RNA sequence: ACGGAAGGGCACCACCAGGAGUGGAGCCUGCGGCUUAAUUUGACUCAACACGGGGAAACUCACCAGGUCCAGACACAAUAAGGAUUGACAGAUUGAGAGCUCUUUCUUGAUUUUGUGGGUGGUGGUGCAUGGCCGUUCUUAGUUGGUGGAGUGAUUUGUCUGCUUAAUUGCGAUAACGAACGAGACCUUAACCUACUAAAUAGUGGUGCUAGCAUUUGCUGGUUAUCCACUUCUUAGAGGGACUAUCGGUUUCAAGCCGAUGGAAGUUUGAGGCAAUAACAGGUCUGUGAUGCCCUUAGACGUUCUGGGCCGCACGCGCGCUACACUGACGGAGCCAGCGAGUCUAACCUUGGCCGAGAGGUCUUGGUAAUCUUGUGAAACUCCGUCGUGCUGGGGAUAGAGCAUUGUAAUUAUUGCUCUUCAACGAGGAAUUCCUAGUAAGCGCAAGUCAUCAGCUUGCGUUGAUUACGUCCCUGCCCUUUGUACACACC
């Protein structure tokens, strides 16, 4: 199963949190985007990150969503 | 001389294993601590991190000169063609190996249980530790068996952080009874981690925005 | 134990101007490494110098290693019948 | 030791390691009969220390 | 007055990659920073041996196996120096943990 | 905590759908049992039985028949220089060129003897006294704390109907909010780089030097340096790459899930390493100079040496190997891997040259190794033949005779080769194991062990499927609900 942790899916919160004026619906964009602006020891679990923040404001932009 | 790589690498690593083993049974009552073993042009350099060096080198510099004497004779090296150094240990509150044999020393003393471990814990983690554990197996006073577990702090026990992270140690104490034994377990802050990484991997920082005044319309500055 | 008194000698003196012996755990040597003796000859002398005293034994890995102590340097001082203030491994070597 | 008599335990335990500590911040700044071994006997080696003669019959 | 060209060859060794290559480029970035003449580092394959054990020290169990391994990594770099800075750079650039070897000649 | 109550789940150590089997046979191998001088011993549901790395000719070794020695520290006491004690040639003796013992009579010189005390070793007992380690529960998903809610309190809520996941993985519901351990992250390995740094210990193209065949230029080789260039393949440093992406179905349009395109890769990317709290009288004192206590300690349970035994054979059990042939046996012939290893104070990995039918012998030789063995020219496999369904040329047990190698030693046959002998077995009753893709199954090889010995194991690559992609029927476990007079917890 592809279920995110729960490390994943704060930090997509939290992203999306302090940071809609740059971020899009681009994940390579918000993947270099997550360097210049946070730090994650692993390349995993960076994109593991910003596909998820990609994923959420793609979908917010249908309608918020809860949180 | 004249051995192969494969085989000179191995053996390599056993001469260091016979060195640690033999110093740990000599240099107890001295904090003995690793061994960082140093080959150069000219010499071989053994290193002995103990806690108590005047202890280790003895009436102007006796007990040393036994020690490399010992070394020397039994792994076959020429006069000086190997040498021995005193190197107190950087704060010995988070060499789980230096705490193992404190419990050791403090039980053997007659120390309450209760109280050698837990004090030797309230020691490390004054001595700045992330968090410490230590389990003393064995048989106390009544003939049954029975464990604990002494821990204060944070702690992880998963995957490669721990070889990062984590020291461990175990050491058998032998009593009028029987022997238990101690284990010891430090948590060193992955802030001062020096060379290797510098967090779990656990760890998800966010740089923190910006208070913006906007508007402004428009205008230019020029130079 | 059991052993001509010439033999005693060659142990007792290289003891005392080296201050420390070792010797691999294996009787039935006949000669060890340095000093002229079998090795059993060797390992139970130091063994009964240690059981009244005057040396420490320590063992790890196969190996007896030999400590001599200062109530056992007085001891060989009375064998060798050499004054007070003679030797053993207690010299700054050269400038070393 | 019975979890009764539990806290002067842990107490105890602090006041060690305030020792420990004691002990620990003191020490971080806290306060030739020659001859030699080989060159006594080439010393003593100034002989006559011995006799020898047989070989007859 | 001295100095010759020695066509000279160092093989490094070791179990602690970091530091060997710490040491490794170290070699070819200072020698070369003074202009010397060499082939970089050769890099011969990473050599694994394994070790291959029951964990159980007695006989009973699910029969568990354990594998460990030491991984000897080996470079070696070939240099044209005078006398002088070879001894210079076997002297220093000294490392516990890697096997600095440096032979000689063409044959 | 437990139930021989209830409702839910999970999984090829469960079934479904199938594959390959074992169960039958011959032998190999462990276990029992019998026998025995002794046949050393641990372990007996999963979680004992090709396990103790347990492949024992000596050793190993613990067992049996016997023979030596003290390596019995140290302290006191005794003997005692008028010699405390030590050794032995020959003979007898003994398995023995053990002065073990004896005769006989030298030697030795304070090292020992004797006695008590105290030690000491022991693969002697105790794993139901312990450490440590390991196995199991566990192919599992659980554990805890701050602030808030409930409760006099132990406590509880958080930590839950539901959905979702491999996961207390998440979404969502919500007196809880927001976190940590564990899962995940991490690490290792296998996949992708004509981008980056390079290579006579890896390799390519050109050129010389040159061979053969064609000749019109061509084609297939030789040549550890005759030079020039490169880094696609090889190697390994550094980065990059993937986040289930894009699109779309589907579902509380939530987490997710399914399809299509793209992609080296889209089942946790495949495979592993690591792994919380806790439980067991699981196993290990026979790995340990880890160890308590018991035992024993000079007619020894110490040690060593000589020989046998662990292999003993009416039979019961388990893992295995090999087969019952025609998708085959045989004989030529083609000819292709990958993980490995290998010799210093030494005899390891071995090319090539002879000799030999073979096993092997012999003379040299390269290698402490990406450099030499080795392109490990491995095996199934592919082809062209022979045989023709007949226990047949399928099968190769048992057995005779011979030649070799290891080793001080080969008898009870270490193993190797040759001739001959040519058994059962014609697909296996009740039962029962393992498994979902480069997997299963077939097939070899290297490493462990190892003087010699793999029908074992650990990895490896080669050839390469049929059937699922579901469920809760069988079994196993997990979870709630519930009863308890259990709490040393249904032993
Ligand atoms: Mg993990
Ligand atoms: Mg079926
Ligand atoms: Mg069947
Ligand atoms: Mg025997
Ligand atoms: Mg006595
Ligand atoms: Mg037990
Ligand atoms: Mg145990
Ligand atoms: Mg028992
Ligand atoms: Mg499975
Ligand atoms: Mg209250
Ligand atoms: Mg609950
Ligand atoms: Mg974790
Ligand atoms: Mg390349
Ligand atoms: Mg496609
Ligand atoms: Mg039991
Ligand atoms: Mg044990
Ligand atoms: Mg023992
Ligand atoms: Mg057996
Ligand atoms: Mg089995
Ligand atoms: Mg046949
Ligand atoms: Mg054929
Ligand atoms: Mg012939
Ligand atoms: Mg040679
Ligand atoms: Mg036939
Ligand atoms: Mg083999
Ligand atoms: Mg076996
Ligand atoms: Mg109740």
């Amino acid at each position: 199963g592809r279920v995110r942790t729960k490390t994943v899916k704060r930090a997509s919160k939290a992203l999306i949190e302090r940071y809609y004026p740059k971020l899009t619906l681009d994940f390579q964009t918000n993947k270099r985007l997550c360097d210049e602006i946070a730090t994650i020891q692993s390349k995993r679990l960076r994109n593991k990150i910003a596909g998820y923040t990609t994923h959420l404001m793609k979908r917010i932009q249908k309608g918020p969503v809860r949180g | 001389a004249l051995i192969s790589k494969k085989r000179k690498l191995v053996a390599d690593g056993v001469f260091y294993a016979e060195l640690n083993e033999f110093f740990t049974r000599e240099l107890a009552e001295e904090g003995y601590s690793g061994v960082e073993v140093r080959v150069t042009p000219t010499k071989t350099e053994v290193i002995i991190r103990a806690t108590r060096t005047q202890d280790v080198l003895g009436e102007n510099g006796r007990r040393i000169n036994e020690l490399t004497l010992l070394v020397q004779k039994r792994f076959k090296y020429a006069p000086g063609t190997i040498v021995l150094y005193a190197e107190r240990v950087q704060d010995r509150g988070l060499s789980a190996v230096a705490q193992a044999e404190s419990m050791k020393f403090k039980l053997l003393n007659g120390l309450a249980i209760r109280r050698a471990a837990y004090g030797v814990v309230r020691y490390v983690m004054e001595s700045g530790a992330k968090g410490c554990e230590v389990v003393v197996s064995g048989k106390l006073r009544a003939a049954r068996a029975k464990a604990m577990k002494f821990a204060d702090g944070f702690l992880i026990h998963s995957g490669q952080p721990v070889n990062d992270f984590i020291d461990t140690a175990t050491r058998h104490v032998l009593m009028r009874q029987g022997v238990l034994g101690i284990k010891v377990k430090i948590m060193r802050d992955p802030a001062k981690s020096r060379t290797g990484p510098k967090a779990l991997p656990d760890a998800v920082t966010i740089i923190e925005p910006k208070e913006e005044e906007p508007i402004l319309a428009p205008s230019v500055k020029d130079y | 134990m059991l052993m001509p008194k010439e033999d005693r000698n060659k142990i007792h003196q290289y003891l005392f101007q080296e201050g420390v012996v070792v010797a691999k755990k294996d009787f039935n040597q006949a000669k060890h490494e340095e000093i002229d003796t079998k090795n059993l000859y060797v390992i139970k002398a130091l063994q009964s110098l240690t059981s009244k005293g005057y040396v420490k034994t320590q063992f790890s890995w196969q190996y007896y290693y030999y400590t001599l102590t200062e109530e056992g340097v007085e001891y060989l001082r009375e064998y060798l019948n050499l004054p007070e203030h003679i030797v053993p491994a207690t010299y700054i070597q050269e400038r070393n | 030791g019975d979890d009764k008599k539990e806290l002067s335990a842990e107490k105890e335990a602090q006041a060690d390691a305030a020792a420990e500590i004691a002990e620990d911040a003191a020490e971080a700044e806290d306060a030739l009969q020659d001859y030699l071994n080989q060159q006594a006997n080439n010393q003593f080696n100034k002989v006559p220390e011995a006799k020898k003669v047989e070989l007859d019959a | 007055q001295q100095q010759q060209i020695i066509k000279i060859r160092i093989t490094l060794t070791s179990t602690k990659v970091k530091q060997l290559e710490n040491v490794s480029s170290n070699i070819v970035k200072n020698a070369e920073q003074h202009n010397l003449v060499k082939k970089g580092p050769v890099r011969l394959p990473t050599k694994v041996l394994k070790i291959s054990t029951r964990k159980t020290p007695n006989g009973e169990g699910s029969k568990t196996w354990e594998t460990y391994e030491m991984r000897i990594h080996k470079r070696y770099i070939d240099l044209e120096a005078p006398v002088q800075i070879v001894k210079r750079i076997t002297q220093i650039t000294i490392e516990p943990g890697v096997d600095v070897e440096v032979v000689v000649a063409s044959n």
